[PDB]
RNA sequence: CAUAAAGACCAGGC
DNA sequence: GGCAGTACTAGTAAAGTACTTGAGCTT
DNA sequence: AAGCTCAAGTACTTAAGCCTGGTCATTACTAGTACTGCC
């Protein structure tokens, strides 16, 4: 939802945003690439390079940590996924209850 | 007692000999009363006397020299107030002393065999401070094993 | 019977297995398998049983002298394992954990030393490379030593 | 807030809850390996049983 | 060695935007072996910075593959194991999570050709004004063109026919004043 | 009426 | 005046459960 | 040879409230660019 992820600044030149703003921006940029680069309409035996990037994009929305986590610069912590808000991989299940 | 582990350095084709004299603290930042009324961090630099000599083996240029500096800045350790407290950033700080088991060898009853029955076995455990562990335990097959880290 | 279930037969394959246990996949080299085991229990830069711990270590084996080195030797562990076999056979009893000859107070200055020896073993690796980074003899103030890892 | 939109993905993708889970929903019913072939086909380069 | 070594390549699934200094950190961690032992060549398809020029339209897309390193090293199966051991890399690529499958060199050069291929059809090449074909950039008739119908190498003049107002205007211009078709 | 983040670690009460 | 060096600044490296599985023993 | 169960081996588990304190740092390394000094 649009107002569920606001983009207001915190104080001065810093920001406090959700970790979904970095992940929904990738799935859409890995969607039309298979449609029109890749204008084919080929047999499926040819194309590899896009679903290795699009599946990589949607897995960070699915789960981070079961094969490979999604980390940010100077941060050895996985991106807070939609499942990680419920199960609490980082220890925030001890914070939800 | 910890300085004298890093002074003998032996580089091939360098021939360097680093000899030590003494450590002397420099000047402090402020006194013991401005660290609470102000935001004084009190970071006193540690300066150390050194004696090095060089005998280079790369190519004979005919020029050799031994330049000696009296004090070199290494580390930023805080100092101690006249009672025995420290300061680092803004607040007063005291490090609590540590009491634990010795850096040696011991012989306890048993560990690890809490899953099975674990009848008569004897074993040893060493506690180092840095490095890896070193255990010597037994099995029901009467064989001595080892556990590192 | 430990030797019969021991796969190694000499010094080389022992160092290979000691590297391979510390990621069970491959033998390293000729040199790193020696350097890691020397940096397990026989070097101060990675293993310091500080000079009091030798004095407490000598009384656990009924030694005469109390002075010595911080790092262990090749004669100590065998003499410990002999006492392990002797306690297993029935002679002797267990040792006291909570007795103060073993339970020692570590001072605040010794704690600052134990939080300074971590920076020393990095700054020695700094002065190794900055021995080569120096021009001829300008490497006293800053071209040798850094105050960042300490 | 309440209204929704949908993103037309050209190629469909998996849901990893149905994959890395030990009771594999596409390994028990549809007789593939429950853990092995999932770590062989999906992310990797094995092609168009 | 008794048998001649045969070097092969693999693909390294890493993070997007986190790739070039992972190759530099391959040079960092895997330093000091006095050789030429195992590494053949590192291939970095990304750039460590970005270009101001991007897509012409936001509908128009990229054929880039960010985060996918290609390293040459023998185990047989080496250059994803010891490249994930360098940090900020997603996993271990190929046969299984401990054992990749080997690929040929021509497939690797084709993966490079997927990098080299750019979007060269929004169909512009101009560099072109109503004459056919040159580029004049001096005097009155700058940003115009035509043909030198009569070439004068001795007089160093080029009689270029400018199509102004829907009408050819043959004007004699220098070599430095024009750009040859 | 809007801004003081999130997280880590420690100390404290029962 | 042009080229190279370097500094500044913006992207960026205990003790248990279940469950699996390898192996030993029979039609 | 097929197979059937059994035992050791293995990975994984979740750690009995809530509450404020203070603090502490949000990244230090690499690459490109721009500025300045020298030839």
């Amino acid at each position: 939802p649009p107002d569920l992820r606001p983009l207001v600044p915190l104080d001065g030149g810093r920001f406090a945003t959700s970790d979904l703003n970095d992940l929904y921006r990738r799935v859409i940029n890995r969607n039309n690439r298979l449609k029109r680069l890749l204008d084919l309409a080929a047999p499926d035996i040819i194309v590899r390079n896009e679903k290795r990037m699009l599946q990589e994009a949607v897995d960070a929305l699915l789960d981070n940590g079961r094969r490979g986590r999604a980390i940010t610069g100077s941060n050895k912590r996985p991106l807070k996924s939609l499942a990680d808000m419920i199960k609490g991989k980082q220890g925030r299940f001890r914070q939800n209850l | 007692a910890a300085f004298r582990s890093v002074f003998p350095i032996q580089s091939y084709s360098g021939n360097s000999e680093l000899q030590y004299v003494s450590y002397r603290l420099g000047e402090p930042v402020f006194d013991v009363q401005e660290c609470q009324i102000r935001g004084v961090t009190y970071s006193a630099p540690l300066r150390v006397k050194l004696r090095l000599v060089i005998y280079e083996r790369e190519a004979p240029e005919g020029t050799v020299k031994d330049i000696k500096e009296q004090e070199v800045y290494m580390g930023e350790i805080p100092l101690m107030t006249d009672n025995g407290t420290f300061v680092i950033n803004g607040t007063e700080r005291v490090i609590v002393s540590q009491l634990h088991r010795s850096p040696g060898v011991f012989f306890d009853s048993d560990k690890g065999k809490t899953h099975s029955s674990g009848k008569v076995l004897y074993n040893a455990r060493i506690i180092p401070y840095r490095g890896s562990w070193l255990d010597f335990e037994f099995d029901p097959k009467d064989n001595l094993f080892v556990r590192i880290d | 019977e430990t030797l019969r279930v021991d796969p190694t037969n000499d010094r080389l394959s022992a160092l290979v297995e000691i590297y391979r246990m510390m990621r069970p996949g491959e033998p390293p080299t000729r040199e790193a398998a020696e350097s890691l085991f020397e940096n397990l229990f026989f070097s101060e830069d990675r293993y310091d049983l500080s000079a009091v711990g030798r004095m407490k270590f000598n009384r656990s084996l009924l030694r005469e002298e109390i002075e010595g080195s911080g790092i262990l030797s090749k004669d100590d562990i065998i003499d410990v394992m002999k006492k392990l076999i002797d306690i297993r056979n029935g002679k002797g009893e267990v040792d006291d954990i909570d007795h103060l000859g073993n339970r020692r107070i570590r001072s605040v200055g010794e704690m600052a030393e134990n939080q300074f020896r971590v920076g020393l073993v990095r700054v020695e690796r700094a002065v190794k490379e900055r021995l080569s980074l120096g021009d001829l003899d300008t490497l006293m103030p800053q071209d040798m030593i850094n105050a960042k890892p300490i | 807030r309440e209204r929704m939109g949908h993103i037309e993905l050209a190629s469909p993708t998996a849901h990893i809850w149905f994959l890395k889970s030990l009771p594999s929903r596409i390994g028990l019913l549809l007789d593939m390996p429950l853990r092995d072939i999932e770590r062989v086909l999906y992310f990797e380069s094995y092609v168009v049983i | 060695m008794s048998e001649a070594p045969k070097k092969r390549w693999y693909v390294v699934q890493a993070f997007s935007g986190f790739e070039g200094r992972v190759a530099t950190s391959l040079r960092e961690h895997i330093k000091l072996h006095n050789m030429e032992d195992l590494f053949g060549e590192v291939m970095v398809p990304t750039e460590e910075v970005v270009e101001i020029r991007g897509g012409q339209r936001r509908k128009s897309e990229r054929k880039f593959f960010p985060g996918y390193v290609l390293v040459q090293m023998v185990m047989n199966d080496a250059s994803w194991h010891l490249v994930r051991s360098v940090p900020r890399v997603m996993g271990f690529i190929g046969g299984t999570s401990d054992r990749p499958a080997p690929i040929s060199d021509k497939e690797v050069d084709a993966i490079m050709n997927r990098l080299q291929q750019v979007g060269d059809k929004p169909r512009p090449k101009t560099l072109f004004e109503p004459g056919e074909m040159v580029r004049v950039n001096d005097g009155p008739f700058a940003d115009f063109n035509g043909v030198v119908e009569e070439v004068d190498y001795e007089k160093s003049r080029l009689k270029v026919s400018v199509s102004i107002f829907g009408r050819a205007t043959p004007v004699e211009l220098d070599f430095s004043q024009v750009e040859k078709a």
